């Protein structure tokens, strides 16, 4: 997170505006990152919390998961265009709707 | 990852030619396109599709002439004598001033600009051989005065933290 | 001897100024101390919102 | 402020919105504080008996609304890519945030609204525009560690704000171009030390706040109104015009001190070339300061004959002469200060 | 130097009391008397109290500045009779005297820089307020901008030296030495413009012709000596870069002073010819400084003090004849011996002092500054002989054409010489002939 | 003397200056001895003043 | 001292006696500034300079009180600054080590001769 410059009582309302602590799956990870952002600081936290920043980033931004999914989808269509994948067996078996 | 993504000082001076031409013309392209973008809308509006590109070429192409003439003059002066020094950059600045004089049809501008760009060249050569940097990364960056931790004035109470300095 | 005393005072002031220049350079290089170059970030508001969401779980119902 | 208590209410919501902006730990709270500040500053600067004040308010509105929407756009993009409030490594969306902040602050090359709008104002709203409305965008620039874009803004601001102020003989546009030139010294201090920026801003606002009072009381909207300005003693006009040499950075006045602390902190942080570029800039600023100083330094003028007595407010001229003393003999307080250690 | 500074600080409220102009002059001459009795200074820094102290160099410079400012009040009587803001003029003189004492009593270089830039403001006030021509605005702007354009990067040099050494004290900075070209150019170009080199002189005749005598004397007698005293402080730790880059400044400052001396032969203005005369002799001073010999520094300081005295004395004569003849030139002021015969004695006694006058301190400064230039190289002999020959060619043309020949036959009746003017001319000449008996206080600063 | 010490560089510089002064009137006194040899041996200074030279 | 220890360099032993103007200069300068400000107010309103001495006395008292208070705040600020510098030196002794003092008898610098 950022820092309050010349901080006053007026930042107490602003500080709780957008955060992941309210019933989100990622917020505990965010909380851990905030823990070292309270310990190391905002400037040492950019270097000594590279593991905790990236876990929160690909937990709420879902960058690596969506790149993985788009690599899984593009390879199947690439195999269909190259002729290795038959058009009848192009898609696999669907999941149950009660699953997930 | 191409020949366009090259710098002027990626090689020693006089060793490489085309990368230096591409780099110095790239700064010439950036300066000319920026000045012509703040030119053709703001003062002397061309009011046409073709005179706008004409003003773009007028503000861009002589800067390519400056860059190419300075780099070729520095390359010739480096390949002529064994030693590399400052007056190669001085005569390259005079060649760029002569290009300015050919642009503006005024010899006096060509000389004065040659003297100014030669002074700029010898100062840049002093920078590259003495090791100091024109715009270095800032070593000392004050984010506040003393007691930046001690002037937290907030009315809400702090909940107890989840981190300790104590070793387990 | 007044020149000797003033030279001793100015030489010690120059030495302390050089020492504090190296101390400030090493402090701003690594952001180690809380005083000068520390940009403070607090996890107070995240803990406040998580605590408020924890009290709001008890008040859900009818 | 003047003639209404609702203007005091607008000043109160102005202070509230700016202090909401600068204390925000998120870009969205800073953005809504800028919305509150814009809401507060539209009604001051609007007057239906002035045909150009409404046009100045429209120019301010269009410039701030365009700059606030780009600021929210790149803030949302920063939250989209790097999901915290800041960015670990600098990228282009930080440059878009900095550019949208530079349009609010009035720095070059996004400076063009600022002296073109200052012709439509009074002097008190000019002082609120070029001092307090530069609190919120300049303090938000401090969160961004960008060197090339800030350096380009510094060089362009000190080049243009010195060169551009030579042509105008109107005092409002000249003082706006002076505020553009002093903005470059603030932005040059913004990437070495935030405290040194605060000190340069406080002393620049002090010198602005004492030079506004000489123009607000006597209604000096032009350069030759200074030459026709009547004083009961020419030594008093000689002393009152020393604040322009203070704002030009000439020692031993007070305004040498913030420029000097910026130069000292820049040389400690190993910047020398843009400091030398700002040496040549402030000579031109001192040059168009001296055309005002022609009106008091020659000690005798061919003056208009009909006016015989000068008139001033009580409390405004009482508060003016406290600070004119400290804008001349302010370097005797160099031992009292303890911020710079 | 706290007693002198507090003496002038409580001499400040005499400006606001009316009819006290000559009282301020009397007490400033009393300051000069006390400062004559304060001489005990040697090589190092003595009488140290709250960052203030002096060596023999700074003692002579403060004594010269005090003598020039007291004479300047004696010189400026047209302020008193016309009541042309005499209180503001007195306050400007006393504040500028405080600033010049404070920039000469500086133990660290940054007080020298700070009060050196502070001293530009009352001189600019004197130019813009107490001149007589419409080109006052061209004069003070040239002075202010030619000083400031080169004195602003020297602040960056000062902070570069401070970070490297950590202090600005002149003895602690003597130990170190630097091999940076741009640091040398910053620490030299401000003094190279402030005391006029031939390529950068321009501001000097514009500032001198326009300026009032109380304003031309502080530009001729002192405030070119700031640009010599600055090099006397700075060249101690930049000896290697000075040996790298002296020859261009010695060549420029020796060709100028011949070209400058040929300029004065082809000029008709009386105040402009002394203005270019300040360039030629401090061309010798500038040539002798950048040769780091012991005789060069000693004779340079001697010619600074003595040339300041004789140039201020020569600018005293150019305002006596100006206020009687309405406007000064060679053509109007031709042959003033038949008008003022007793003024002609001081005219020759101070115009001869501008060249080599035999028992004066100008010759003793010149005879030892030629020693360093001759010992530096033998090529410099050709352009020194022409320099001194053309120097006494022009400075004898001043007295020669202004004080001999037929009258103008178009002038009106003016007042004769007074007791004030002869006393003013005496205190510029007899210090030039009386300090040679103890010239070691004006030779040996080391 | 040490590198950072300035209280002892002042004393060493002052005794260096004083020794330079002392040697200056050593050479000056020897020159006056040669000149007094030249005046006192007015027709025969080519023999008596050669060792003093 | 054969070594230049930063702990021994920074620790105030007490051999530096403060000057006569050291506790008194800021209140008298701020009082002179307040008296001059009231004089400047009376001059600009075309009053006599010493007409209203109530303003002179009030401005002088405000100046002396503000000078004493901010001089005390300055003294605690400088004490905390040197405490911060000392604690940072003891926190990282590897980056600020004990250096051996090296005399001129072991150093060959390049002298610069003129000729
Ligand atoms: C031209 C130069 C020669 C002129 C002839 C006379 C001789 C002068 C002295 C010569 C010195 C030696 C020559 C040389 O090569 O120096 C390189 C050197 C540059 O430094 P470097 O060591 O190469 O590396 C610098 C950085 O570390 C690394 O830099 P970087 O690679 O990160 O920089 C990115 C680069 C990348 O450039 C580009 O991407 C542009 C080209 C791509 C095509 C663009 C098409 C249009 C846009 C499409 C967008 C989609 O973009 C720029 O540099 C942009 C520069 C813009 C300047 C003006 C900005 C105005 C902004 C206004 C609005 C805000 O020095 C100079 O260029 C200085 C000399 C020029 C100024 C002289 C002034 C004299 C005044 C009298
Ligand atoms: C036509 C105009 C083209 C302008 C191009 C500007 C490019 C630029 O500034 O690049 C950044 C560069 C940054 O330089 P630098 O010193 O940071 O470069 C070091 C680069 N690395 C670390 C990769 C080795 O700016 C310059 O080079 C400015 C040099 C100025 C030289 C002239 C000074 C005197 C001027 C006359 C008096
Ligand atoms: C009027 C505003 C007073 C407070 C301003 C302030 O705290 O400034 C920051 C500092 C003290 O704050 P600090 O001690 O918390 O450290 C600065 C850290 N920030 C800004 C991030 C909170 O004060 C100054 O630099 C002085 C400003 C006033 C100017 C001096 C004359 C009075
Ligand atoms: C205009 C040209 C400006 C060039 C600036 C170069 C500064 C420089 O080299 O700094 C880096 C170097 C830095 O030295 P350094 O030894 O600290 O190097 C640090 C190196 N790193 C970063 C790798 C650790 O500065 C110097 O060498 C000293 C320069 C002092 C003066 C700086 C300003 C120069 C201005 C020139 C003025 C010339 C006088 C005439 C003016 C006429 C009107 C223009
Ligand atoms: C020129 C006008 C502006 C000058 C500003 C600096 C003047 C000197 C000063 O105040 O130094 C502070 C220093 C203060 O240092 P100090 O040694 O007294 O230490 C006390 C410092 N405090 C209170 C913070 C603990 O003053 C002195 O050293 C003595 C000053 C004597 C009086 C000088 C008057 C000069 C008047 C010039 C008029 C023109
Ligand atoms: C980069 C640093 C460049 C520094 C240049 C310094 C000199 C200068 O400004 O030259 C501009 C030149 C002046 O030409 P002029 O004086 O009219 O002479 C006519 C006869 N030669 O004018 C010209 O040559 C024409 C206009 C300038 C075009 C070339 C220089 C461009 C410099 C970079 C501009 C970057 C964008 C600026 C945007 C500003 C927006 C307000
Ligand atoms: C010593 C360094 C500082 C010198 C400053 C003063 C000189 C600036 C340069 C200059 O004036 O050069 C002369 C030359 C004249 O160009 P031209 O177009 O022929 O002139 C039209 C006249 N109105 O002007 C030019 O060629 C313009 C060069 C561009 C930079 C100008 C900087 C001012
Ligand atoms: C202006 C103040 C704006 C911020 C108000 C705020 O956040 O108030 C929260 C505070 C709650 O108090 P609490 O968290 O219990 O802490 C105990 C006291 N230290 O509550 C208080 O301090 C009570 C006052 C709340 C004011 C709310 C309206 C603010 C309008 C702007
Ligand atoms: C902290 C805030 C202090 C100010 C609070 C002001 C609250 C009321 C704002 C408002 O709009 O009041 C209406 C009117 C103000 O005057 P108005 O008619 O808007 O202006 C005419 C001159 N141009 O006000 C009135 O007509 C009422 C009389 C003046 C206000 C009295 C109450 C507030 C006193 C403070
Ligand atoms: C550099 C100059 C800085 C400013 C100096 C202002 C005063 C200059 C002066 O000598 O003014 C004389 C003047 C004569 O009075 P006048 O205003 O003409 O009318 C009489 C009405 N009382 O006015 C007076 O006599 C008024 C005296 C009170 C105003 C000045 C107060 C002291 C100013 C600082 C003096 C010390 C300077 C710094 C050290
Ligand atoms: C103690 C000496 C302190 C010296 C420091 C500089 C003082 C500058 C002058 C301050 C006083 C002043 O402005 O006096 C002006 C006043 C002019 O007299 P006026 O009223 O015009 O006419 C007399 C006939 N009715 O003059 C008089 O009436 C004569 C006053 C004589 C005593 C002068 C000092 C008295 C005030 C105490 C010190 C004030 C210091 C102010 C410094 C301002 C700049 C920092
Ligand atoms: C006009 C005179 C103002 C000063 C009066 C004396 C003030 C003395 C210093 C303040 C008290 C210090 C106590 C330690």
């Amino acid at each position: 997170s950022l820092t309050p410059f010349l901080r006053l009582p007026l930042t107490d309302l602003t500080g709780c505006l957008i955060n992941h602590q309210t019933y989100d799956k990622c917020g505990k990870f965010e909380m851990k990152m905030m823990e070292c952002f309270e310990a190391y600081g905002l400037e040492r936290g950019k270097r000594e919390c590279a593991d905790l920043i990236s876990d929160f980033q690909e937990c709420v931004g879902m960058q690596k998961q969506l790149m993985r999914f788009h690599a899984m989808r593009n390879e199947r269509y690439k195999q269909w265009l190259k002729g290795e994948r038959k058009g009848q067996e192009f898609f696999a078996d669907p999941p149950r709707v009660d699953a997930y | 990852m191409s020949l366009l993504r090259s710098k002027y000082y990626d090689h020693p001076d006089g060793e490489d030619a085309f990368g230096k031409i591409v780099a110095t013309n790239k700064y010439a392209v950036s300066a000319g396109v920026a000045w012509s973008m703040f030119d053709v809308l703001t003062l002397s509006k061309p009011q046409g599709y073709l005179p706008t590109l004409g003003r773009f070429a007028y503000n861009t192409g002589p800067l390519m002439g400056m860059a190419t003439a300075f780099t070729l003059t520095t390359l010739v002066a480096t390949n002529a004598r064994g030693k590399d020094d400052k007056i190669n950059y001085l005569i390259g600045g005079f060649a760029a001033g002569g290009v300015f004089g050919a642009w503006k049809h005024n010899h006096v501008a060509g000389l004065c600009a040659g003297l100014f760009l030669g002074i700029a060249g010898v100062i840049k050569k002093m920078s590259i051989e003495q090791g100091w940097e024109f715009f270095p990364n800032t070593p000392i960056k004050q984010y506040g005065g003393l007691n930046i931790a001690g002037n937290d004035w907030t009315i809400m109470a702090d909940p107890p933290k989840n981190w300790t300095t104590e070793k387990p | 001897e007044k020149s000797l005393h003033y030279l001793y005072e100015e030489n010690e002031k120059a030495q302390i100024r050089l020492l504090e220049d190296e101390v400030r350079r090493k402090m701003s290089e690594r952001n180690d101390y809380q005083a000068y170059y520390y940009r403070p970030s607090v996890a107070k508001y995240h803990r406040i919102s998580k605590e408020a969401a924890d009290e709001l779980e008890a008040l859900r119902g009818d | 402020m003047f003639n209404n208590s609702s203007k005091i209410l607008f000043i109160t919501i102005m202070i509230i919105g700016t202090l909401i902006t600068v204390t925000s730990n998120s870009w969205l709270g800073a953005w809504m504080g800028l919305e509150i500040n814009l809401l507060s500053f539209i009604p001051l600067l609007s007057d239906n008996n002035n045909l150009m004040s409404t046009e100045a308010s429209l120019k301010y509105f269009l410039t701030q609304v365009l700059a606030s929407t780009v600021l929210l756009f790149s803030s949302i993009l920063l939250m989209l890519k790097n999901n915290m409030n800041n960015e670990i490594n600098e990228s282009f969306t930080s440059m878009i945030i900095m550019s949208a902040l530079l349009l609010k602050s009035g720095a070059a090359p996004f400076h063009f609204w600022f002296p073109n709008m200052m012709e439509g104002l009074t002097w008190m709203n000019a002082l609120m525009l070029m001092t307090w409305q530069k609190i919120a965008p300049l303090m938000l620039i401090s969160y961004l560690n960008i060197k090339y874009l800030l350096l380009i803004s510094v060089i362009l601001s000190v080049i243009i704000g010195a060169i551009g102020g030579l042509n105008q003989t109107s005092l409002r546009k000249l003082m706006a171009f002076s505020s553009i030139n002093h903005l470059g010294w603030m932005l040059s201090s913004l990437m070495i030390s935030e405290s040194i920026w605060l000190i340069y801003f406080f002393f620049y606002s002090f010198l602005s706040f004492v030079l506004t009072f000489m123009f607000n009381i006597f209604k000096l909207f032009h350069l030759n109104q200074l030459f026709s300005w009547f004083v009961n003693s020419k030594i008093l006009k000689f002393t009152l015009f020393m604040n322009f040499l203070s704002l030009g950075g000439l020692p031993p006045f007070l305004g040498f001190l913030p420029k000097w602390l910026v130069i000292q902190q820049l040389t400690l942080c190993n910047q020398y070339f843009m400091l030398t570029l700002m040496m040549m800039s402030t000579l031109i600023t001192l040059f168009f300061y001296l055309r005002i100083c022609y009106s008091a330094f020659m000690m005798n003028y061919f003056e208009n004959n009909w006016i015989m007595k000068m008139n001033m407010n009580s409390i405004n001229y009482n508060m003016y002469m406290i600070m004119t003393f400290f804008s001349i003999f302010g370097l005797f307080l160099i031992s009292l200060f303890y911020f710079m250690f | 130097m706290l007693k002198i500074i507090f003496f002038l600080l409580f001499l400040i409220p005499f400006c606001f009391i009316n009819n006290m102009y000559w009282m301020v002059q009397i007490m400033m001459f009393f300051i000069s008397f006390i400062f004559l009795l304060m001489n005990n200074f040697m090589n190092y820094w003595s009488e140290i109290s709250y960052f203030l102290g002096c060596d023999m160099l700074s003692y002579g410079l403060i004594l010269l500045s005090l003598w020039i400012c007291s004479l300047m009040l004696l010189a400026s009587e047209m302020i008193n009779k016309h009541n042309n803001y005499k209180n503001l003029f007195l306050l400007n003189i006393i504040i500028l005297l405080l600033l010049l004492i404070l920039t000469f009593s500086s133990m660290s270089l940054f007080m020298f820089y700070l009060f050196f830039e502070s001293s530009l403001i009352p001189t600019l006030f004197l130019i813009l307020g107490w001149g007589y021509q419409p080109e006052r605005l061209q004069a003070g702007l040239y002075l202010l901008f030619y000083t400031l354009l080169v004195s602003l990067p020297m602040l960056i040099g000062i902070f570069y030296v401070m970070n490297k050494i950590g202090s600005m004290n002149f003895y602690l900075m003597n130990n170190f030495m630097f091999n940076y070209d741009l640091l040398y150019f910053c620490l030299l170009c401000a003094f190279l413009v402030k005391m006029p080199m031939f390529l950068v002189h321009l501001w000097l005749p514009k500032a001198h012709v326009e300026a009032p005598v109380s304003g031309s004397m502080i530009l001729a007698g002192i405030m070119l000596k700031l640009g010599g005293y600055g090099m006397l402080r700075v060249i101690s730790f930049l000896q290697l870069m000075n040996l790298k880059y002296s020859f261009v400044w010695i060549s420029i400052s020796l060709v100028g002073g011949v070209l400058v001396s040929l300029v004065c032969l082809r000029q008709t203005d009386l105040k402009a010819l002394i203005a270019y005369s300040s360039v030629a002799h401090m061309g010798i001073v500038l040539s002798g400084l950048l040769t780091m010999t012991y005789w060069g520094l000693c004779g340079s300081y001697t010619l600074m003090i003595a040339h300041g005295l004789c140039s201020s004395g020569l600018f005293c004569l150019a305002n006596v004849s100006y206020e009687r003849l309405g406007s000064r030139s060679m053509l109007i002021n031709k042959g003033l011996l038949n008008f003022m015969p007793s003024m002609t004695l001081w005219w020759f006694l101070l115009s001869s002092a501008n060249m080599a006058a035999p028992p004066t301190l100008n010759l003793l400064g010149e005879i030892s500054l030629l020693n360093s230039i001759v010992s530096w190289s033998w090529i410099s002999m050709i352009l020194l002989s022409f320099l001194s020959f053309f120097s006494a060619a022009y400075t004898l043309y001043l007295y020669s054409f202004s004080q001999h020949g037929k009258l103008f036959s178009g002038v009106y009746s003016f007042s004769s010489g007074k007791i004030r003017e002869y006393l003013l001319m005496l205190l510029h000449w007899l210090p030039l002939n009386l300090l040679i008996l103890k010239s070691e206080s004006f030779m040996l600063w080391l | 003397c040490y590198t950072d010490d300035a209280v002892c560089r002042f004393e060493a510089d002052q005794q260096f200056r004083r020794d330079r002064m002392v040697d200056n009137e050593i050479v000056n006194i020897l020159r006056q001895r040669f000149e007094d040899c030249t005046l006192y041996e007015a027709p025969d200074h080519m023999v008596k003043c050669r060792p003093l030279m | 001292s054969a070594v230049n220890d930063p702990l021994e360099l920074l620790t105030n032993k007490g051999t530096h006696e403060p000057s006569f103007l050291s506790p008194i200069w800021n209140p008298i300068a701020c009082g002179v500034a307040g008296v001059g400000a009231a004089i400047f107010i009376n001059w600009g309103f075309r009053k006599p300079v010493f007409s209203g001495i109530q303003k002179h006395i009030a401005f002088g008292a405000i100046g002396v009180g503000a000078g004493a208070y901010f001089d005390q705040k300055r003294n605690e600020y400088l004490a905390k600054r040197d405490a911060v510098l000392r604690h940072y030196i003891e926190l990282h002794p590897d980056d600020f080590p004990v250096k051996e003092r090296k005399t001129y008898g072991q150093v060959l610098e390049s002298w610069v001769p003129v000729r």
